[PDB]
């Protein structure tokens, strides 16, 4: 006897872009410090260039994973795919936002005075692809892997009934075709019930989506540490630049403020050099998702313990905030 | 020095009071640059200079009266330039990132916005997107392939008396496979 | 009778060492983009500015 | 075997058009070009940073001692040494970040030399867009270039 | 009548600027954890106080 199981795996694809202002952080609300910082050299241009390169790659990761299909497909008006219930993953037109039933759970589980404390030039840029066209890319992968199968990843898309495509997924495992056609009744009921058990599993607890929450939690608490570096005095007699110039002469503030500038410039260099580490881990995970979305869903994989725990049949991607979520059937 | 309300204090002079306008203030020795709105926080009788997490004062008591104000910095945002190649044309479009242009389209005054090329605000019609409105482009609504990204799914181009335009991103040509339950296509 | 002002100017030198062309940052956003990329030709794209 | 002449001629015509595509525009080899421009720009900012004052009186080392006395030149020259020592640590750190980017791509080329070149990889969309047939490695400055037949 | 000692405290302020709650730092190890994490509701897990 055999059982069909559905397991999920959660991956990050991208993080939040950030832009930092050369001078409103260091010499903000002052003009005499802007002249002193000019003679330090090119630290400020290197920060901008590194952060712009990180922020470009956030839109390359999303285009690499989701945007590998040229023509957007669409499901037919009828929805009888041989006895399977796909209404949980295909979008519902009745909603104002064209998003699926399971995708509505994923948005509420992850949560994104966040800018009133960011008067110091710390700005989060918006992504190029918004949450609507991302939800249209992942509604075209599901409209081609249901009707056409795996043939749209290698050129022309060829129509095939879903009750016959499943007989080709069993043939790539080792069992013959007759195990499906002679048992089409109970196999259909196991697939529908396994999808319905996924719905209660996601809403059981909030610890299931911890891999995507740590993407936004690590970034949000990295900025809060940066805005409280201004309270550090670094050996100066005060932490505000309008008190040094208003209490002592110019020939003495040139060494008092130089201690503050070289400390606040060090606190900004530590912040960027930690983002390069985090960007090198997301790209090492965006390339893992781009591998699965090019191999596990556009075809059947013969790698053991790569797609699903057991023999693999297909996969169904879902769109999540700053990540992707797969549904590997086994 | 300044931790409490002062009582001695040097000479100087007092000069009116303005609100909701970017000025320079010297309220009891604290300099800065910002606007002074009307606050609602209730100070204790022995507390005058408010603070925040970043050790910057943001709530002061006007020495002369008993009004409680708030200090917030003036506007500031990024500037980007949307251009085609040098050997194609010479027109551009300045993008004002992260601002709602209901006050910056006024622009021209006695040396207000720091950039010198503020003449565009009286030029072409503005168009608001989700990342801050861009000045120097017009918004067509038919779809095109993305040529230069801007943000929030808006991509500009150089349409060819020719000026640059901004539109909505098109992901690709819509296709519909004629699904049935007895249809197979085999390539030949 | 003209009048001079403090400005930043980008100057292009030839092989012999004579000034053949010049531009300023603070006139045109196209000129500012030319003046911040260290070139007299800029490729079609978005560029950050001050 | 029933279409040997058509197969041979169609591969023969396919290799003809690959010469023009690598020479049609300068953006074809942008991946290897970004390797050599990153290193050349990194070296240039290191040398040009020698002329910065870093808050000191002058960026020339000998003129500090030739004009200013030795009793307090130590605090004048510490402001210049610490700036230059910080510039080397910035340069040597960014090479460590970039070396991990190449190592993640020098192991992808070391992998693609094994399945695509020495066999057929059944991993779909790995050695080309479609059903993979063979591959031919060709060398390049600071890189490798593959010619997948699909 | 009681005697004071040189200690460290963590004070929480409400929206009206009034000290409504405070926690010691050298009373019991839970107070040391709250002191070293700058919070009040520590989660389940092993921590690394002074
Ligand atoms: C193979 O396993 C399936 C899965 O349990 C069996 O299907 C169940 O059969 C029992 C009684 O036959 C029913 O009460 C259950 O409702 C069935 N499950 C479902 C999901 O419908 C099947 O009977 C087994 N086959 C054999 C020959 O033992
Ligand atoms: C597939 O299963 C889903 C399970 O929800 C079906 O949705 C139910 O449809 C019936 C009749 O249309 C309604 O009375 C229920 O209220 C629906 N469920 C929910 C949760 O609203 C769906 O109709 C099935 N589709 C097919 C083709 O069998
Ligand atoms: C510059 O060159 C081509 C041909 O010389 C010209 O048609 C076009 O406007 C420019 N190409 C760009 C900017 O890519
Ligand atoms: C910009 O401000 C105006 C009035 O100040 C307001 O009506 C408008 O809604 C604002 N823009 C956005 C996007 O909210
Ligand atoms: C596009 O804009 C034109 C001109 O304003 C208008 O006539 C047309 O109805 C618009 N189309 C859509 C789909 O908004
Ligand atoms: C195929 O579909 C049509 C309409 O969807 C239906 O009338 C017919 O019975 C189906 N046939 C089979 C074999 O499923």
């Amino acid at each position: 006897n055999f059982t069909i199981s559905v397991t999920t795996e959660i991956l990050p694809v991208s993080m939040t872009k950030t832009s930092v202002d050369c001078t409103m952080y260091i010499c903000g609300d002052s003009t005499e410090c802007s002249n002193l910082l000019l003679q330090y050299g090119s630290f400020c241009t290197q920060l901008k260039r590194a952060l712009t390169g990180i922020a470009v790659e956030q839109d390359k990761n999303t285009q690499e994973v989701f945007a590998q299909v040229k023509q957007i497909y669409k499901t037919p008006p009828i929805k009888y795919f041989g006895g399977f219930n796909f209404s949980q993953i295909l979008p519902d037109p009745s909603k104002p936002s064209k998003r699926s039933p399971i995708e509505d759970l994923l948005f509420n589980k992850v949560t994104l005075l966040i800018c009133a404390q960011k008067f110091k030039g710390l700005t989060v840029l918006p992504p190029l692809l918004t949450d609507e066209m991302i939800a249209q890319y992942t509604s075209a992968l599901l409209a081609g892997t249901i009707t056409s199968g795996w043939t749209f990843g290698a050129g022309p898309a060829l129509q095939i009934p879903f009750p016959m495509q499943m007989a080709y997924r069993f043939n790539g495992i080792g069992v013959t075709q007759n195990v499906l056609y002679e048992n089409q009744k109970l196999i259909a009921n196991q697939f529908n019930s396994a999808i319905g058990k996924i719905q209660d599993s996601l809403s059981s607890t909030p610890s299931a989506l911890g891999k995507l929450q740590d993407v936004v939690n690590h970034n949000a608490q990295a900025l809060n540490t940066l805005v409280k570096q201004l309270s550090s005095k670094f050996g100066a007699i005060s932490s505000v630049l309008n008190d040094i110039f208003s209490r002592l002469d110019p020939p003495e503030a040139e060494v008092q403020i130089d201690r503050l500038i070289t400390g606040r410039l060090q606190s900004l260099q530590t912040y960027v050099t930690q983002q390069l580490i985090r960007a090198a881990e997301i790209r090492a995970s965006a390339n893992l998702a781009a591998t699965k979305m090019s191999e596990c869903v556009l075809g059947q994989s013969k790698r053991v313990d790569f797609c699903g725990k057991g023999y693999h049949l297909m996969s169904f991607p879902q769109s999540a905030p700053h990540g992707v979520v797969f549904l590997h059937v086994t | 020095l300044l931790h409490a309300p002062a009582t001695v204090c040097g000479p100087k002079k007092s000069t009116n009071l303005v609100k909701n306008k970017c000025v320079n203030f010297n309220f009891n020795g604290l300099k800065g640059t910002g606007v002074l709105t009307e606050s609602n926080k209730k100070f204790l009788p022995f507390q005058q200079f408010g603070r925040d997490i970043a050790d910057t004062t943001d709530a002061v008591r006007d020495p002369q009266t008993l009004e409680i104000l708030d200090i917030t910095p003036c506007s500031f945002g990024g500037v980007s330039v949307i251009t085609p190649g040098t050997n194609t044309s010479n027109q551009v479009a300045v993008l004002y990132q992260g601002v709602n242009c209901t006050e910056v389209p006024v622009a021209i005054h006695a040396d207000q916005l720091t950039p010198t090329w503020r003449v565009y605000s009286t030029g072409s019609n503005v168009f608001q997107t989700r990342a801050g409105c861009l000045i120097g482009a017009e918004y067509v609504n038919n779809s095109y392939e993305c040529d230069i990204p801007i943000g929030a799914g808006i991509c500009a181009s150089y349409q060819t008396s020719q000026s640059i335009i901004a539109y909505t991103m098109s992901l690709g040509a819509e296709n519909s496979v004629a699904y049935s339950n007895n249809s197979i296509a085999i390539p030949t | 009778v003209g009048y001079l002002q403090p400005r930043t100017f980008l100057l292009k030198y030839n092989e012999n060492g004579t000034i053949t062309d010049a531009v300023d940052c603070a006139l045109d956003p196209l000129s500012e983009t030319k003046c911040t990329l260290k070139s007299f030709t800029v490729e079609k794209g978005i560029y950050q500015t001050s």
